[PDB]
């Protein structure tokens, strides 16, 4: 099966270079074109440029014709994207898409994520949050997880190491004073928690930081 | 450059519904074989996009039937027969007629359903936070229907405005409510000078809020 693997998430200063990999498994390497792409925000999508891998030849989108430079290691089936002079404008989701012009065919990277900033890597704090002391026996049990003031982007959080995923909503961080804050609940059943042992399973690549918090009956 | 104008930026469609989606470009798309290059594509939350159709009418591997594109010329249509939960995303058309390769801004389909009320957890500073130094409250507002709603927080009976951070998750997939997150941010010192919190839901005067409580004070 086609698959790609691009490079981790990363925190940059301005004015500085950056290589990103793309490595490709489960076709013949040199027989797809890769193509670059830039998402800004979530949204907007702009098309950077592509490299015949057989061969290395590049054609590049005057946009990004000097800021963009793409090349490939065959030997690793590797695909690498080269950006310099960066800004905050360079702060985006970049994504690694291989086309099979023979089959027509286009596949996309999960995407390598870009902060361009001089603020400094924060490890967040993380905290269980269990429900209100009280007796309401409702049918359903409700627990939390915040996750406060990190940097960069982006965390992961999952619940019982992702195994237990119905149920759970993961909130969008936001950002104020420099920090990111984010919160994650999940919902199970009366029956379940407490005697069963949920816990909050905190990742932040950017400072190495992994913990996990029990969440556990207050007071 | 081909610049592509997508039409609406948002739509907003019930379930087994059709759905309609424009894209119109600054020029001819034939290539100089004939064939049109128009691509659509979907991305889901928290995905990358997957493309959909190609070549105008072409559907790619194991896309449902209820999914058709059609091109007159510069104007060119998805249609989906009939809308089901897994059709939510943004859905962007791309020309790779001409380099650079360039894409519309991408629309938003989002689902009409019955109103429905968010379930309402509070929930306390947890010690770990208060050992800290600091003191965040965490309101959950899950499962609610449409995206518009209000949260009132009131900290010994009178109402707070000052840091509060409100964060929505996507549509969900599964039921189409949306959920929301609401975060009231304190010192130490001040949560421990007051004892009543309380969470409020709203949509509309008209709707009982759905309301939830505790003291610190007690257990
Ligand atoms: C090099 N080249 C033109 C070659 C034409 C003749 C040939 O195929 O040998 C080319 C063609 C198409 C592409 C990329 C196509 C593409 C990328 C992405 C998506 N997509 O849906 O994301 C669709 C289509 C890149 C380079």
């Amino acid at each position: 099966q086609v698959q790609l693997q691009q490079s981790g998430p990363v925190l940059v200063k301005p004015g500085t270079s950056l290589k990103m990999s793309c490595k490709a498994s489960g076709y013949t390497f040199t027989a797809y074109y890769m193509n670059w792409m830039k998402q800004s925000h979530g949204k907007r999508l702009e098309w950077i440029a592509v490299i015949n891998p057989y061969n290395g030849f590049t054609t590049y989108n005057q946009k990004f014709k000097g800021k963009a430079t793409l090349t490939v290691d065959k030997s690793s089936n590797t695909a690498y994207m080269d950006l310099n002079s960066l800004t905050s404008e360079d702060s985006a989701v970049y994504y690694c898409v291989p086309y099979d012009y023979a089959a027509d065919r286009v596949y996309w990277g999960h995407g390598t994520l870009v902060t361009v900033s001089t603020a400094k890597t924060t490890a967040p704090s993380v905290y269980p949050l269990a429900p209100v002391c009280g007796g309401t026996t409702g049918s359903s049990v409700t627990l939390g997880c915040l996750v406060k003031g990190y940097f960069p982007e982006p965390v992961t959080l999952t619940w019982n190491s992702g195994s237990l995923s119905s149920g759970v909503h993961t909130f969008p961080a936001l950002l104020q004073s420099g920090l990111y804050t984010l919160s994650s609940s999940v919902t199970v059943t009366s029956n379940t928690w407490p005697s069963q042992t949920i816990t909050c399973n905190v990742a932040h690549p950017a400072s190495s930081t992994k913990v996990d918090k029990k969440i556990e009956p207050r007071g | 450059d081909v610049v592509m104008t997508q039409t609406p930026l948002t739509l907003s469609v019930t379930i087994g519904q059709p759905a309609s989606i424009s894209c119109r470009s600054s020029q001819s798309l034939l290539y100089i074989n004939g064939k049109t290059h128009l691509n659509w594509l979907l991305q889901r939350p928290g995905q990358s996009p997957k493309r959909l159709i190609y070549l105008v009418s072409k559907l790619d591997s194991g896309v449902p039937d209820r999914f058709s594109g059609s091109g007159s010329g510069t104007d060119f249509t998805l249609k989906i027969s009939r809308v089901e939960a897994e059709d939510l995303g943004i859905y962007f058309c791309l020309q790779s007629t001409h380099f650079p390769l360039t894409f519309g801004a991408g629309t938003k389909l989002e689902l009409k359903r019955a109103d429905a009320a968010p379930t309402v957890s509070i929930f306390p500073p947890s010690s770990e936070q208060l050992t800290s130094g600091g003191a965040s409250v965490v309101c959950f507002l899950n499962n609610f229907y449409p995206r518009d709603i209000n949260v009132k927080w009131k900290i010994d009976g009178s109402e707070r405005q000052n840091g509060v951070l409100n964060s929505w998750t996507d549509q969900d997939s599964k039921d189409s409510t949306y959920s929301m997150s609401s975060t009231l941010t304190l010192t130490k010192d001040e949560y421990e000078r007051h004892n009543s919190y309380t969470c409020e839901a709203t949509h509309k005067t008209s709707t009982s809020p759905i309301v939830k409580s505790f003291n610190r004070n007690e257990c």
